[PDB]
């Protein structure tokens, strides 16, 4: 509850103000760190602002040589921390480089940056604490002199780290997000290949599932990793998740393979999983749909030249008036028996 | 009254004329302080300058180790304030650097920078009251509506509800309006004020605003903001709007929702429906989009026809095949409608010709790939709305009094850009052969600007460029300036610019015009909701920060 | 709309997925699309998205069109270049966001076991 280190200098480095912090040997050797990228409290006038650590660096302070001085106790063999320990008193500072991104006014509203630059004499650094982190984190831009909305549920996302260092991950300062940010609005996810992806688009569906029933969704499954979890994972999939949330009969599932799916459902959800999927096929019968026949022959992969036949474009286009005519449609019907399309049973030309 | 600081140095920074200024410890104790971009006056030689302060930095002053001093004093656990009195008094400054704008003479007028330099020992620094700000505010290079009022930022002590800034709507008429600016932070509410106001001031300029959101004729379901139709009902304005949409039950139970049961005294909706037989580019267009959308490669009699139809324009033999290919698409013609391969309208003739019949034999036979636009055929020249709406803006018996024209561009769906481009060059074409008698004296309202001005060979680039001689103003949203042309960004007269989110359209900004270099950093790191940064040339000397009034107030204020 | 590998089908500004992600809004159609290569997504696209979710980039191209598509994420394009860490997320939601917020996401087991309490 006391100050970090000691502001020694201030500015306006483009759109943004920032400050200079010293650690002295004292916070050092207390062990008093600042991670690159950490949120900081920084009071000034009666006015507080957030702070992020951008940088750090060695700097000489007042009249010293400091790589002298510590090449010569290492020539001498002389250990600066059990013996003179005051000749280390006067190297043993760190620098800091810190940026002033807005202020927290009034209910929760968020003023960014700043138009005061703060003197030297006036300024004082801070450790955020979790409930300072916990309302920093629910912080929004608004119209001023306005009051917040507040409402509607959200739920926890995720919680605040700083990369993989020891003391940088906060487990109870999360960000809870309203899931109607997810409705009619882009989500792009980006990243490399297995840093997370699949965890975090199944968790945005769960909620969105969640929270809006009247909400439908259409995945195009390129992966198949939706469904159920993978063999090479153990992560659920929205079938198990829905299981588990207790919601029926939402799910429809489109495959041309329906044996080995409803196979590997029955294992993943007991014996009455037909509550919580749908399983449909994804094959036609083309004597019903000749058009669709048509159109996939002539929108085939093309090798080469990009020439699709004459033929199959007439067929195309005419093929819709040729079907209130017998002769025509008969040699349409024996193209598709000639190529080996088994046809019903009973199934009668003219 | 006093001077702030002391000017230290002085200088020429480039095309402005800047000074350094120095508080001292006891000001700052006594905690004056300066905020950046405050507009301060300046005394040199018995002349007053307008200065804006740029910079702020701390630097030792005399002879002091600041870092070393205030460390030693952190160490050995000392406050400055009790303890040390003397040792908080020599690193106790600040340093500011103020930019000179100009100077104000004569009866209102504004002379731009300076040739003079003023001697660091005659420049004085003093605090701008609330009647210098007035004054300042009208002053122009050489009746008025409330716009908004002058404010730094979201500071305490920075916002001035006095210092309003008037403008004439009379800059907006004829002239190039930019309004830029991240989506969410006052686009609409600032057009809106716009259009209401010149509605009100000139009841003799027409609109033609192309609604790609569907926003400005009533009261969106997120917000509360008054709809142009509501601010017209509230004026007083009746018999001015023309609502052109595919939905008009839909609209009309909105309308009667908001407006009332008179709610017909304000707008009147109508349809967006045309004739392909005379507009067949359009039909050949929008079946070359539908193809290429549901997979690629369009058809090769297609693309020729898509380029060519033009040329075919002149051989009869050509053009009835494409007449015909639409009549057994099944699109209803016009009775008396004729072609010289024959009254095709009428039932029996069409079997003759029909039986009687290259690219367009070609696309004959491909007669389906018209089918679509049955969605938005109707036969006639009274259903056709590209012909409606030029009466509306440039009928010789509809001269003056002004109309105002609203596309539902939404309900359009896939046909919108095509019918919106062909629409504007027929207005343009017009407008250039009225040349002489009248002028078109009218407004386009565009979003999603960068869309339609990206190419130098279409129809808004060219009337973006040369509409100023036909009396055509256009008010242009982008969101985006780097995607606009160069020569159209310094063409334009005035600019609106609010929180932008990406640095190349910060910097595009200054490229084009000088006077924006003082904001471009403060528009990048500010996301404030209803700032913005105002600049109407010829007359206005530097950009002025404005807190803009809702359209609710600007009612409020107009009623009486 | 849950699309994947959208590189793919956003390329081609003729087609209905570019169409969709650029009109969809006018009619209450969502899009949530994962390309791990913003570089290939055009910028009109990267420009009118409004929710990003960031994990580890290698590529210089990829972090420079992130920065110039979204200013804020100019503070964390270091970390994101050299530090390969996998749950680890940069997150952004438009347009009343002050900052880019760093979040370790949480798993599906947990979200499941806290939503039924």
């Amino acid at each position: 509850e006391s100050p970090i280190g000691v502001v020694v200098s201030s500015r306006r480095n483009g759109p943004w103000a920032e400050l200079t912090l010293v650690l002295t040997p004292q916070e050092l050797d207390q062990g008093k760190r600042l991670l690159l990228g950490e949120l900081v409290r920084v009071s000034s006038g009666g006015k507080d602002y957030v702070g992020m650590v951008l940088d750090g660096y060695y700097e000489p302070v007042g009249r010293s040589d400091p790589t002298y001085t510590l090449a010569l106790a290492h020539i001498n063999q002389v250990d600066l921390e059990k013996e003179d320990p005051w000749a280390r008193k006067e190297v043993n500072f760190y620098h800091h480089r810190i940026v002033l991104l807005g202020r927290v006014v009034q209910g929760g509203l968020f003023a960014p940056s700043t138009r005061l630059l703060p003197p030297v004499v006036e300024a004082r650094v801070y450790r955020m604490t979790e409930e300072e982190l916990q309302r920093l984190l629910a912080a929004e831009v608004r119209t001023s002199g306005s009051v917040k909305a507040e409402g509607k549920r959200r739920y926890a996302f995720g919680h605040l780290a700083y990369g993989l260092e020891e003391g940088g991950e906060y487990p109870e300062v999360v960000k809870e997000v309203d899931p109607a940010l997810f409705v009619g609005r882009r989500t792009a996810n980006f990243g490399k290949t297995g840093f997370g992806k699949s965890n975090e688009n199944k968790v945005i569906l769960t909620l969105l599932a969640h929270a809006f029933p009247r909400v439908g969704m259409l995945i195009l499954d390129q992966n198949a990793e939706y469904l159920l979890q993978t063999e090479a994972t153990t992560s659920p999939g929205l079938a198990q998740a829905f299981k588990a949330l207790g919601i029926r009969g939402r799910i429809r599932f489109y495959t041309a393979r329906e044996e080995a799916w409803a196979r590997r459902l029955k294992e993943h959800l007991g014996t009455e999983w037909r509550e919580y999927v749908e399983v449909l096929p994804l094959k036609v019968d083309f004597y019903h749909f000749p058009e669709l026949a048509v159109a996939l022959a002539y929108q085939r992969r093309r090798l080469q030249g990009a020439e699709p036949p004459q033929y199959l474009e007439n067929a195309f286009y005419n093929l819709e008036d040729w079907k209130h005519i017998p002769d025509r449609m008969a040699y349409v019907y024996g193209a598709l028996r000639k190529a080996g399309l088994t046809p019903r049973k009973g199934l009668k030309i003219k | 009254e006093s001077p702030i600081g002391v000017v230290v140095s002085s200088r020429r920074n480039g095309p402005w004329a800047e000074l350094t200024l120095v508080l001292t410890p006891q000001e700052l104790d006594q905690g004056k302080r300066l905020l950046l971009g405050e507009l301060v006056r300046v005394s040199s030689g018995g002349k007053d300058y307008v200065g804006m302060v740029l910079d702020g930095y701390y630097e030792p002053v005399g002879r002091s180790d600041p870092t070393y001093t205030l460390a030693l004093a952190h160490i050995n656990q000392v406050d400055l304030e009790k303890e040390d009195p003397w040792a908080r008094k020599e690193v106790n400054f600040y340093h500011h650097r103020i930019v000179l704008l100009g100077r104000v003479v004569q009866g209102g007028l504004f002379a731009p920078s300076t040739r003079l330099l003023p001697p660091v020992v005659e420049a004085r620094v003093y605090r701008m009251t609330e009647e210098e700000l007035q004054r300042l505010l009208a002053a122009e290079v050489r009746r008025r509506y409330a716009f908004g009022h002058l404010a730094y930022g979201l500071e305490e002590g920075g916002e001035y509800p006095e210092v309003v800034k008037e403008v004439d709507p009379a800059l907006f008429v004829g002239r190039r309006t930019a309004n830029f600016g991240k989506t969410g932070f006052g686009k609409s509410n600032e057009n809106k004020v716009i259009l209401t106001l010149l509605a009100h001031a000139f009841p003799r300029v027409g609109m033609l605003i192309l609604d790609q959101n569907a926003e400005y004729l009533l009261q969106t379901e997120a917000t509360t903001s008054p709809g142009l139709a509501q601010a017209f009902k509230a004026l007083g304005i009746r018999g001015r709007i023309r609502f052109y949409t595919a939905r008009e039950e839909a609209w009309a139970r909105r309308l009667k929702e908001h407006l009332g049961t008179e709610w017909r005294e304000y707008v009147e909706v109508l349809p967006l429906k045309v004739d392909f037989y005379h507009f067949p580019e359009l039909a050949v267009a929008l079946a070359y989009q539908r193809r290429r959308l549901q997979g690629a490669e369009p058809p090769q009699y297609l693309e020729n026809a898509f380029y060519n139809l033009e040329d075919w324009k002149h051989i009869p033999d050509r053009m009835a095949y494409v007449y015909g290919a639409l009549r057994k698409a099944g699109l209803t013609p016009r009775k008396g409608l004729k072609i010289k391969y024959y009254d095709i309208s009428e039932e029996k003739s069409w079997g003759n010709l029909q039986e009687a019949m290259g690219g367009a034999r070609e696309l004959y036979s491909r007669a389906k790939v018209f089918s679509f636009l049955r969605a938005f055929h109707a036969p006639g020249k009274e259903a056709n709305f590209l012909e409606t709406i030029k009466e509306d803006l440039l009928g010789e018996k509809t001269e003056g009094e002004g109309k105002v024209v609203i596309l539902d561009l939404p309900s359009l769906g896939e046909a919108a850009d095509f019918f919106t481009l062909r629409l504007m060059d027929l207005l343009f074409d017009r407008a250039v052969e009225l040349y002489g008698k009248r002028q078109a004296n009218f407004l386009v309202v565009l979003e999603e600007a960068h869309n339609f001005l990206e190419d130098k060979a279409g129809i808004f680039y060219r009337v973006a460029k040369e509409g100023r001689k036909y009396g055509i103003g256009m008010l242009y949203s982008t969101q985006s300036p780097a995607s606009i042309p160069m020569e159209i960004l310094s063409q334009t007269e005035n600019f609106l610019v609010k929180h932008l989110s990406s640095e190349e359209d910060v910097k595009v900004l200054k490229r084009a015009k000088a006077p924006f270099a003082f904001v471009a950093d403060f528009l990048l790191s500010e996301p404030i909701i209803g700032y913005s940064y105002v600049y109407f040339e010829p007359y206005q000397p530097f950009v002025v920060p404005l807190r803009v009034k809702l359209l609710e107030h600007v009612l409020k204020s107009l009623d009486s």
